[PDB]
């Protein structure tokens, strides 16, 4: 296409912090990637990113009716929502499928697991290995789900460990040959 | 040819607990007519945005390929347009399709198409419907169909209908198509959703169409 | 239950 | 301590192309996004839609006034458009590859603007698209976009496959290839 292309964004965001003691509410507008207004409820008001979104923060502050919503979002929008999902997402467990098989490289596949806070860790004759292993990091599939891979350099049972929230113990998958 | 309404197919009104008289204002005086037309711009793709005096009017296609077709045309709309979900950025109002062509579509005088009325079987009514147009959308003939029977047949109310279930039949030879005229079960209707149905701006010849409700009570 | 959306505000 | 959870509602409206898109994010996951013709309602899991409803209609009302205001902002920048960006493309599968069990192909297009690609999955040259799926355009902290194909398959020593990408940030279709 030749023709050029001008998008614009709006984020509202909601920042929980201690399940929802505290909550942060942002109200963003981008022009192509740049912001260039933004009401934060810790500010109160509309306040211009870049000079670009000066005459939207001045006209959006003399509206009280305006302010009044946004000011009312951390608990109206932010919390609300907040309590509509908690259930099908704050609480979303769903327990890692754990494989471990050769690439001596020795690949653990921690595979479908929700939420991605996990901990694989890998065992030679139960000691631990910290050196020699590697790591892909969290893998989001897009899907509600995680995936990671651990490899260990192998020089004996050799155990992928995986703590995870939606277990009361830890997985452990010993490989030998 | 359509498969006729099934034994359960139908809408029951008696299932339906929310205000029929928002079923009955699609299909009340007002609605929208314009003649000789082009439109003014878009809001989505698959919509066009004509100034019709409301003083502008969205127009849903089912696809762009549709809008695409009437975007430059000069065309005649006529449709049930709603209020409510009517979003746009170019007073507003949003309708489906209702979109035909203006050139070639125009007849020197008016074409009454006969429309027979069953109530519970019972052929009670039987009136005409007028067109000056050559191809005509069902949204139209269904609209002044059922805009006659609310006036006539009290088909719509405020609170419910005296009907329990019914349907327009669009015979053209051989082949026919009908729509469902009550709404969805539940406490809500969904004008938006309802008039959806017309998104397809299916038309038909008017020399060639024969319309009949089948009314149930 | 519903999740609510935050409207847009409209600039000049 | 620092956040534990994150929602976004992230819409955006694209000029020329008059297309728009309202979703919701919960920590870099879809929650649902909204069909702007059908005008309904698009959960990432079906299961959420039997624990939460979201009225499609609200999201209209949004567009409408972000195409306004992209009006207000074009206009206001002197017409100046979007720089492309192109796409980071890695292929993965679902889970680990083991001949005749069936898997996933995951085309993980990465940190692009404006949010308008084409992706089509090769196998052995081919074109395929039985079982495929997309997600929407998913955005990002820095205010680029990501997007996920995802292509059942039955992993073979036989088949080889492409994930072919078309963004006008690219100069040549980019392909990432994967293969037993
Ligand atoms: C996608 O394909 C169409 C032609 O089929 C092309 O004209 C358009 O530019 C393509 N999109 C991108 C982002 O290149």
């Amino acid at each position: 296409d030749t023709r050029p292309r001008f998008l614009e964004q709006v984020k509202h965001e909601c920042h929980f912090f201690n399940g929802t003691e505290r909550v942060r509410f942002l109200d963003r507008y981008f022009y192509h990637q740049e912001e260039y207004v933004r009401f934060d409820s810790d500010v109160g008001e509309y306040r211009a990113v870049t000079e670009l979104g000066r005459p939207d923060a001045e006209y959006w502050n003399s509206q009280k009716d305006l302010l009044e919503q946004k000011r009312a979002a951390v608990d109206t929008y932010c919390r609300h929502n907040y309590g509509v999902g908690e259930s099908f997402t704050v609480q979303r467990r769903v327990y890692p499928e754990v494989t471990v098989y050769p690439a001596n490289l020795l690949v653990c596949s921690v595979n479908g697991f929700y939420p991605g806070s996990i901990e694989v860790r890998w065992f030679r004759n139960g000691q631990e290995e910290k050196t020699g292993v590697v790591s892909t990091g969290l893998i989001q599939n897009g899907d509600w789900t995680f995936q990671t891979l651990v490899m260990l350099e192998t020089v004996e049972v050799y155990t992928c460990q995986v703590e995870h929230p939606s277990l009361t113990s830890p997985l452990t998958v010993e490989w030998r040959a | 040819s359509q498969p006729d309404p099934k034994p359960d197919e139908l809408h029951k009104s008696s299932k339906f607990t929310g205000l029929m008289e928002n079923m009955k204002v699609l299909y009340d005086d007002n609605h929208v007519s314009a003649i000789n037309v082009k439109s003014i711009d878009q809001f989505l793709y698959f919509d066009l945005i004509y100034s019709i005096k409301y003083d502008n009017v969205r127009v849903e296609f089912k696809n762009k390929d549709l809008a695409d077709k009437y975007k430059d045309k000069y065309v005649d709309v006529f449709g049930a347009n709603y209020y409510y979900q009517c979003y746009f950025s170019k007073r507003k109002t949003c309708m489906y399709g209702g979109v035909t062509e203006h050139n070639g579509n125009q007849l020197d005088k008016y074409r009454s198409i006969t429309v027979r009325v069953f109530e519970d079987g019972k052929n009670l009514l039987s009136f005409d419907v007028q067109t000056n147009k050559k191809k005509v959308t069902a949204q139209e003939l269904d609209y002044l169909t059922r805009h006659y029977l609310v006036k006539n047949k009290k088909l719509y109310e405020f609170n419910n209908s005296p009907y329990e279930t019914g349907y327009i039949k669009f015979i053209e030879n051989e082949n026919s198509f009908w729509y469902d005229m009550m709404p969805a079960p539940g406490d809500k209707f969904d004008q938006s959703k309802y008039l959806m149905m017309y998104n397809d701006n299916k038309m038909v010849d008017s020399k060639d169409v024969k319309i009949e409700v089948y009314l149930t009570t | 239950a519903y999740m609510r959306a935050d409207a847009a505000a409209g600039g000049a | 301590i620092k956040e534990e959870h994150v929602i976004i509602q992230a819409e955006f409206y694209l000029n020329p192309d008059q297309s728009g898109e309202f979703m919701f994010d919960f920590d870099g996951d879809e929650i649902f996004h909204v069909d702007m013709a059908k005008k309904e309602t698009v959960w990432r899991l079906e299961e959420f839609g039997r624990f939460a409803s979201f009225e499609a209609q609200g999201a209209l009302a949004n567009i409408a006034v972000d195409k306004a205001n992209l009006e207000i902002m074009t206009k206001r920048s002197n017409y100046t458009p979007i720089t492309n960006v192109p796409p980071e493309v890695t292929v993965l599968t679902n889970s680990p590859v083991e001949l005749r069990e069936p898997n996933v192909l995951i085309c993980f297009i990465d940190k692009f603007t404006p949010p308008v690609v084409n992706v089509t999955w090769l196998r052995n040259g081919k074109p395929v698209t039985t079982g495929v799926s997309e997600t929407v355009f998913l955005p990002r902290e820095d205010h680029l976009f990501r997007k996920f194909h995802y292509l059942p398959f039955l992993p073979s020593t036989e088949d080889v496959y492409d994930c072919r990408v078309e963004h006008w940030g690219l100069d040549e279709p980019l392909l990432k290839h994967w293969e037993f």
